[PDB]
């Protein structure tokens, strides 16, 4: 039960501010404080601030000084971070976290889900789903495949989740590729026995915050 | 700034083998005063956040495997995985605090070796809904294989296709060590209404010849 | 010289 809930992932135009929440939950609030990193797409963390969330007192990275103003909210025990000046160079997930409460007894070290947070001049496009349905050439040794294509949107990312998260074991959301027009595709597949495509239902639930899009799409044999 | 600085960029060690990732910081993260190393080694598995493992350069935090251990001292660290297990597929950070800002490592990447697992195939015809929209996506499948290696062609009428394809592999399975593979034909509905046969052929170290799925359109 | 507000979180 302690955890920390982060904002959804979102879009901005280069010169714009974005404004990254961090739900608390489970601990005291105002007893540590909240740390924000950033983790740029394959590269290493960034540690950007920190925020004691008792006496609201902050400390920030250099790098960051200029355009960065981490708060809190008592009352709602949450923390906020807001990078003003977009660049597309601050194109990456934000993580708020406890780093390393380190005491005698304990430690604590809890991390939120991360943020996406994409920085371009590129129109936001919401995805086409379609259907990837078992069929004999999709079925071999017991075993069937079947998924959802998510087609041309834009920016990163898709979630997908199988029978709205009861469907886990055996499922591949595949890395997004990126298509000559500009726009992102991803498949999501999973394999299931092919003799209960009968009495099963599989569906795929797809969501697309920034241009908050939402699709469950059944998937259907033949 | 503290630089932090892996050492390798990524490693690749057998199931149940031992596994060492090196880090060396520009300054000294032992403090005299009560002779502790600031420092801390988190792991991050796939689209997940960091996880902390090892705090003051050698103490395991509640709940860590005892396969995972920390040593090192000053400037030079080392964080050992004793015998690599499946489930240990992720990218490892080290991490100071002994000054501001507080400083990370360029992060190491580290894959299991298993056995080798040839792919089984799937394809997928166009959906009619997606035809509709005047566009042919081809999906062919290769799941459950090892190693990553894996060599796809498309034939349209027995014809070897260029530039009309996208791939995209997976992470490593935690479970089974494996990955999977899409590689996607797209074309007109136009151009996929001009031929027949659509064919997948796949090559990978596990199997001895090539294999190959294939559909008639309209079937 | 540790910086003991590089993390106020470490004892």
């Amino acid at each position: 039960q302690v955890q920390l809930v982060q904002s959804g992932a979102e879009v901005k135009k280069p010169g714009a501010s974005v404004k990254v929440s961090c739900k608390a939950s489970g601990y005291t609030f105002t007893s540590y404080a909240i740390h924000w990193v950033r983790q740029a797409p394959g590269q290493r963390l960034e540690w950007m601030g920190w925020i004691k969330a008792g006496n609201g007192n902050t400390r920030y990275s250099q790098k960051f000084q200029d355009r960065v103003t981490i708060t809190r909210d008592t009352s709602t025990t949450t923390a906020y971070m807001e990078l003003s000046s977009l660049r597309s160079e601050d194109t990456a997930v934000y993580y708020c976290a406890l780093l390393t409460v380190l005491t005698p007894d304990d430690a604590f070290d809890i991390w939120g889900q991360g943020t996406m947070v994409t920085v371009s001049s590129a129109s936001t496009k919401g995805p086409s789903v379609f259907p990837l349905a078992p069929s004999s050439k999709s079925t071999s040794g017991g075993t069937a495949a079947l998924g959802c294509l998510v087609k041309d949107y834009f920016p990163e990312p898709v979630t997908v989740s199988w029978n709205s998260g009861a469907l886990t074991s055996g499922v591949h959301t595949f890395p997004a590729v990126l298509q000559s027009s500009g726009l992102y595709s991803l498949s999501s597949v999973v394999t299931v026995p092919s003799s209960s495509l009968g009495t099963q239902t599989y569906i795929c639930n797809v969501n697309h915050k920034p241009s908050n899009t939402k699709v469950d799409k059944k998937v259907e044999p033949k | 700034d503290i630089v932090m600085t892996q050492s390798p960029d990524s490693l690749a060690v057998s199931l149940g083998e031992r596994a060492t990732i090196n880090c060396k910081s520009s300054q000294s993260v032992l403090y005299s005063s009560n002779n502790k190393n600031y420092l801390a080694w988190y792991q991050q598995k796939p689209g997940q956040p960091p996880n902390l493992l090892i705090y003051w350069a050698s103490t395991r935090q509640s709940g860590v495997p005892d396969r995972f251990s920390g040593s090192g001292s000053g400037t030079d660290f080392t964080l050992t995985i004793s015998s690599l297990q499946a489930e240990d597929v992720a990218v490892y950070y080290c991490h100071q605090y002994y000054s501001s800002p507080l400083t990370f490592g360029g992060g190491t990447k580290v894959e299991i070796k298993r056995t080798v697992a040839a792919p089984s195939v799937f394809i997928f015809p166009p959906s009619d809904e997606q035809l509709k929209s005047g566009t042919a996506s081809v999906v062919c499948l290769l799941n459950n294989f090892y190693p990553r290696e894996a060599k796809v062609q498309w034939k349209v009428d027995n014809a070897l296709q260029s530039g009309n394809s996208q791939e995209s592999v997976t992470e490593q399975d935690s479970k089974d060590s494996t990955y999977s593979l899409s590689s996607t034909l797209t074309l007109s509905k136009a151009d996929y209404e001009k031929h027949k046969v659509y064919a997948c052929e796949v090559t990978h170290q596990g199997l001895s010849s090539p294999v190959t799925k294939s559909f008639n359109r309209g079937e | 010289n540790v910086d003991p507000n590089a993390n106020p979180n470490v004892d």
